[PDB]
């Protein structure tokens, strides 16, 4: 309800640059004007409690070198920090500090917003079922979120059905869920780490979207849940230790003993070379996810490391690697590099091979891998995933583990 | 007449171990070979025996050559350094053996007090002494009723009450109209049981026949060693120009040895006059006919 | 008979090697070991007591099964001619190649009478454990197995008798009995294998399952691994087999075959001892 | 010492047997037959210096170099004892563990004299035909084989002398020879996963680092991955092996000394 | 002193092959066994050795306990049903023997013609006889210094020309202060060189000692065998009442023993009537001194 004129504008060069100088500003200021915001680090903004403190409806406004506190609560009315309406048109916001309690950054139907470097740690104090959502987008096209360290939310960064959407380098620890997507068509995120967080990735019924280099490290027995998306390329990505317990909310989900890799029926999705370290369940499966490429991938630590729930007999790896089991038995047969000496691992061995690694010696003795042989040509056992075909090598992307 | 062998030489590799053997047997004789320890006796039985091939040469064992089975029912052996399976009983080896040669178990039971190892039975053969195996031995050579045997010296390790009793039994199986061919080294106790010899070289046979005539081509002398027939020195050369020796020893002793053709009227002077306390005649004996053919054949 | 004496004597010695007596119970705890274990997730498994499981144990008596029977055979003729008791044995009204035989099936009785208890327990084994299971086809189960293993524990005693026919020391008996067992099972199995990949990557690829009854080892496994199982596939050599178009008891008449030629050898090289 | 005279009869023993150095003949083939093996594909020996080939050589060798080792000291004294000529030996000045030692290393030079001759030409065939310039690894990786090669060999040999004064008669001593080679090849790691397959709760995985010493088989398996690449060092997993030696003739010692 | 029995008895278990055996040995004597199989003859040699543990008492092997290998270098012996390694070259068996031994091979060379195989050494001992086999098994007990010797059956399968060369060898071994042990089955030969007897019993020992005095307490006749010396009448009537057994024969030749005092006094009145062609008398033997102490006692 103040205005933009309440903060100081003052203009030592032109060209609509306005420096600010530190002070106490109080009062949620209502900023309508094309702001290049070069603000002070003194200047701190102590908002009242109640309501959102940055409306921001002009379009190009520069946001550099500020910070805000306890700002509003009222989450029905977005209580945000920053509120942008869709015509506020390529705005820009960088170096922002938050510890107040609602939302951090709300924007809806904008398009080529910029978040380059932001330190958005909200509010911890509620149990996450009003924590208060990070980055909430809804259908912003042209979405550069840029090395955005956050914590202190519930369930993290929200994206609904944006198409420009790019999440680069952004760090969120301690949240219900990492990042949010609704119905958001040719996403791509790159290199995002989810620290202490009930779940980092929830994709839900979105398309075309690009998966790249992201670690999930030290997650809450929920890594990535992929939820009806086809056309879903997953590369480079790090997967280590997701653990027993729950999320607190499960609201469409079931945080239990530690899911890595959450599959929902996609029609089409190349997940290529990806390292998954660490889990209790590596892989679940839905019945109705089919027609899939899981070649190159890495699953070291897990403990039941693929829950095959399909009546399908899918292969899914497309002559390169059956995606580096390390409770596949048998060892390099013939004289190269090319292994492919059996089919893939899934019994209840991986249990205890997790349990005791030294077993694998036992494994490999001449009296048991001829009776491994007769499995192989009698699976009593019925299972339709052979589902690799093609180990074919050793050890693949080693360079994943560069933290 | 049963073993009818044909001028037979024998061969190992290129080193023969026999040089033109012939050699007859009928029904009631009993042959005793002799030689040395490599002069080829075990060798010969195992060609009447058919274990061998007679390279330059034939037998005729009972008219037939050896390698018939049939042949080998009325025929029994036992050879020297005779070992058997040494983890059974004493009866159960005969036993399996009476199966082999066709007798029931009313043969080993009797058989077992023809060499008396009634409380020797049942027991382990590597528990047994040199005898106790070597009468296991001889009494599956004695299993059955064979007319043939060959005891390839049957002498090792006896008591000599036990061998002429032995003795007595091949005496036994002689007027049951079987032939025994034997050979031994013990030289004495042999030959009032061997109807004739088979004295035989390296190589070669050397005599066969019956102990007296072969006595005539071996003019041996008979010898008497003793002290005190009558004096020295009165007693000594009456009995050098006599055709002999006497070897005067001066304690009261002559050795005088007489070449067997006046031993008829000089014995009326040596020991029908003479006063005899320490006289040991002796008659020139058969081993000293393998002194004197080992003489005449080397 | 007269060949039965010494086959009335191999029983009863056999007896007194009071621990073949015990061959059996290494012969019996290799069934009722596979009968409750597996690969994986496999304690107290009476469901997957399945035919192919019995024939992952023909798999394992690809070994052993011969190695049994070299182990009594190697010495049955060296071992009483420098033992000393054959040239006693020749005097008896006995053939030479009469005593063969008699020593044959002398040895080849006593595991005989050990393979029908060594999984004569484990046909008590599924009235003691393996409940609702079909009787009837394990009938015939271990009636395709358990006399195709002796016949196979048959065949490896006269290619004992052969070597220990022509040899005359113990221990080359044994040295040469370690051979045989390498060259006809382990490396015959495999010089076709590497046959098919590059000599026979074009050459002449007809007759190919024609030339695996040369191995009899593999043909017990084929006897077996078929059977009247349903899977049979990705079977490395067996996959081959599969491919011989002829029918069952061809395969079973072959092995007595291998028996045929076998005691005729051993007729040979003992005739000429 | 008069120790290595019957050690000195057996170097004989093995080649006026004439087959008995030619089982490094067997020793041979399964050495080029496997290198040249390409059982998937190809068959021409590709990756003969990557140690796939020598960790297949490894895997086979605990059938028959067990097995190798009970087919000669299995008869060393028992059908010595059923041949009867070794109390000659005892009335000659020797200790009974004299008398043993001596048999052992006798032929405890026999299959050491086979490796080196049997897998050391085929070193030798791979240095000539593969042309992989391997000068440093195929010294030293061949000898971390081939040392545990005689030396698996040399505690089987050990356990024939175990139970060849035992018994006193030959073929009981080939059928009781046959339980070791049935457990420590077939059956003894067969039961350690039924151990393991019971108890998912216990079998804590701090015993099994001890366990693996109480099968001689698999340390032997545990050597082959020095140069392909652990809760046991390779230094005293060297000495545990041959822990086995003493204790195996000590106690064919006292059993040797009770005939 | 050399070997010192203390009472010793010996079972297989149950079976106490022997009984109480105490018996010793100076240090220069050569000793004889006898006795029937399974005595305990070849079980008393074991107890000698460190082969047997002495059950119920101990032995004292020059001065010492028989488990030690410098007390088991100077013995010497040769067991019953010897047998060696089938393949080798018997030289090269002695030869690796000699290194058992501690003797050079400049002791092999002369050994293996001292029993005469030269002619056909370096071949299998299994291409040997049981002569060949035992005079290589003589060798091997000839290797160095054997200052104890121990001979179980020795003689067996040897010629006579070559048994006597051995007791010439046992004759030229106790004068270098060699004290032998020897047990035999031939009963005859040995008596020309046996300084003490130690004919045993069943499981016990019967009698000890040298030859003349174990002669005295046998009741020992004196042996005449005669065929057709003069008459067959007064032969008979003159030694059915002269304390003596006139088996009365009739070709002429009355076969009567003398009691061995009595064929001094009146053997001069006998042949001088009896015309002597060719008769031999037979001192009372070690070998009839056997037969009355196998009988002495069961
Ligand atoms: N199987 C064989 N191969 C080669 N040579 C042999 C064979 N058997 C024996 N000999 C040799 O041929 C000769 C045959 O003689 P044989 O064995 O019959 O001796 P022998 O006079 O009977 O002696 P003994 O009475 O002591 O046994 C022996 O000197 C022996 O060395
Ligand atoms: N290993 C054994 N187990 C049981 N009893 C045995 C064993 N060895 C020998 N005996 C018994 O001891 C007795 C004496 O054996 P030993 O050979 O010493 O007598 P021996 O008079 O020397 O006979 P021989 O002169 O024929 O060798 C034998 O009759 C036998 O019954
Ligand atoms: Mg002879
Ligand atoms: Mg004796």
């Amino acid at each position: 309800a103040p205005q933009s004129i309440t903060t100081l504008p003052l203009q030592p060069d032109g060209e609509n640059r306005w420096r600010l100088p530190a002070g106490e500003y109080q009062g949620q200021f209502t900023i309508e004007q094309p702001m290049q915001l070069r603000c002070e680090p003194g200047a701190v903004i102590q908002s009242q409690g109640q309501g959102s403190s940055l409306l921001i409806s002009a379009p190009d406004v520069l946001v550099e070198g500020c910070t805000l506190y306890e700002w509003g609560s009222d989450l029905t009315a977005m209580d945000s920090a920053v509120f942008i309406l869709p015509a506020a048109e390529r705005a820009q916001i960088s170096n922002n500090r938050m510890r107040g309690p609602g939302f951090g950054v709300f924007v809806d139907g904008t398009r080529d917003v910029q978040v380059i470097g932001n330190e958005i740690d909200g509010d911890a104090g509620v149990r996450s079922q009003d924590r208060g959502n990070g980055i909430h987008l809804f259908a912003v096209s042209g979405a550069r979120v840029l090395h955005n360290h956050v914590r202190n939310a519930r369930d993290g960064i929200y994206i609904d059905t944006s198409n420009g959407n790019h999440l680069e380098g952004n760090v969120i620890e301690d949240v219900r869920y990492g990042v949010h997507y609704m119905f958001a068509n040719e996403n791509s995120l790159i290199d995002n780490v989810t620290r202490r967080t009930r779940t980092g990735y929830a994709l839900m019924q979105s398309r075309k979207l690009t998966v790249t280099g992201n670690r999930s490290e030290q997650d809450q027995n929920y890594g990535i849940l992929m939820n009806y998306i086809t056309y879903s390329t997953i590369t480079g990505n790090f997967v280590s230790d997701v653990q027993r317990g729950d999320t607190g909310g499960d609201s469409m989900i079931s945080g239990g003993e530690g899911k890595a890799l959450f599959i929902y029926n996609s029609l089409f999705n190349t997940i290529e070379n990806n390292h998954f370290e660490k889990s209790s369940l590596g892989i679940h499966l839905t019945a109705g996810s089919e027609d899939n490429r899981i070649s190159g991938n890495a699953f070291v630590g897990n403990q039941q490391q693929v829950k095959y729930v399909a009546s399908r007999t899918q292969e899914w790896s497309v002559d390169g690697r059956g995606n580096y089991w390390s409770d596949y038995l048998g060892w390099d047969r013939n004289n190269d590099g090319l292994g492919d000496i059996a089919y893939e691992p899934n019994d209840n061995v991986d249990r205890l091979l997790w349990l005791y690694p030294q077993v694998r010696l036992l494994m490999n003795s001449p009296s048991i891998e001829v009776l491994r042989w007769v499995q192989r040509a009698f699976p009593v056992i019925k299972s339709p995933g052979v589902q690799d075909s093609h180990p074919l090598m050793k050890l693949p992307t080693e360079k994943l583990l560069t933290e | 007449n049963a073993v009818e062998i044909q001028g037979v030489s024998q061969r190992y590799g290129s080193m023969t171990v026999l040089h033109d053997l012939n050699l007859n047997l009928g029904e009631g004789e009993v042959l005793g070979l002799f030689g040395h320890n490599g002069a080829g006796k075990t060798t010969s039985m195992k060609l009447i025996l058919g274990l061998l091939s007679p390279s330059e040469g034939q037998v005729k064992v009972l008219g037939r050559a050896p390698n018939d089975p049939q042949v080998r029912r009325q025929l029994g052996y036992l050879p020297e350094n005779v070992t058997f399976y040494p983890q059974l009983s004493g009866r159960e080896t005969l036993r399996h053996f009476a199966r082999l040669k066709g007798a029931a178990l009313t043969q080993v039971d009797e058989l077992l007090e023809q060499v008396g190892l009634a409380h020797a039975a049942d027991r382990r053969v590597k528990t047994y002494s040199k005898g106790m195996r070597q009468r296991l031995g001889l009494a599956q050579a004695l299993l059955g009723e064979p007319r043939l045997l060959l005891l390839d010296q049957p002498t090792v390790g006896l008591d000599p009450i036990a061998t002429q009793d032995l003795y007595l039994l091949i005496d036994r199986l002689r007027q049951r109209g079987t032939s025994i061919i034997l050979c031994s080294h013990v030289l004495p106790g042999v030959e009032a049981h061997i109807n004739r010899a088979a004295i035989l070289a390296k190589g070669c046979l050397q005599a066969v026949g019956s102990l007296s005539q072969l006595r005539a081509e071996a003019g041996l002398p008979v010898r008497i060693r003793a002290s005190g027939i009558s004096e020295r020195d009165s007693w000594l050369q009456r009995w050098t120009d006599a055709g002999h020796s006497a070897r005067g020893l001066s304690e009261s002793s002559i050795e005088v040895v007489a070449v067997n053709g006046h031993k008829l009227v000089l014995l009326r002077q040596l020991l029908g006059e003479g006063e005899p306390e320490d006289i040991e005649i002796h008659q020139p004996s058969l081993e000293d006919l393998y002194r004197y053919y080992m003489e005449r054949a080397g | 008979n007269q060949v039965w004496n010494i086959a009335r004597k191999e029983l009863s010695d056999g007896l007194r090697n009071r621990w073949l007596l015990a061959i059996s119970l290494l012969f019996a705890v290799l069934a009722v070991g596979i009968a409750w274990l597996g690969a994986a997730a496999s304690g107290q498994l009476g469901f997957t007591s399945i035919p192919a499981t019995i024939a992952s144990l023909a798999s394992l008596a690809t070994f052993l099964m011969p190695l049994i029977a070299l182990l009594l055979a190697y010495d049955a003729i060296v071992g009483e001619d420098e033992g000393g008791t054959l040239m006693l044995l020749l005097t008896y009204p006995l053939g030479r190649g009469q005593i063969l035989l008699g020593k044959f099936v002398g040895h080849g009785l006593i595991l005989a009478l050990a393979v029908l208890i060594g999984f004569g327990c484990a046909a008590l084994a599924i009235a003691l454990l393996v409940e609702g299971v079909e009787l009837g086809m394990l009938f015939w189960a271990f009636g395709r197995f358990m006399i195709s293993s002796t016949l196979l524990g048959w065949v490896f005693l006269a290619f004992a008798y052969v070597l220990s026919g022509k040899v005359n020391e113990k221990s080359s008996a044994a040295g040469l009995a370690l051979g045989v067992w390498f060259l006809f099972v382990l490396v015959f199995d495999l010089v076709l294998l590497a046959l098919l990949v590059l000599s026979e990557g074009k050459f002449n690829p007809e007759l190919l399952p024609w030339l695996l009854l040369l191995n009899p080892t593999d043909i017990y496994r084929l006897i077996n691994l078929s059977g009247f199982e349903g899977s049979g596939s990705a079977m490395g050599v067996l996959s081959l087999g599969a491919d011989l178009p002829v029918p069952a008891a061809v395969l079973w008449l072959c092995l007595l075959a291998w028996i045929g030629v076998s005691l005729l050898l051993a007729y040979a090289i003992f005739r000429r001892r």
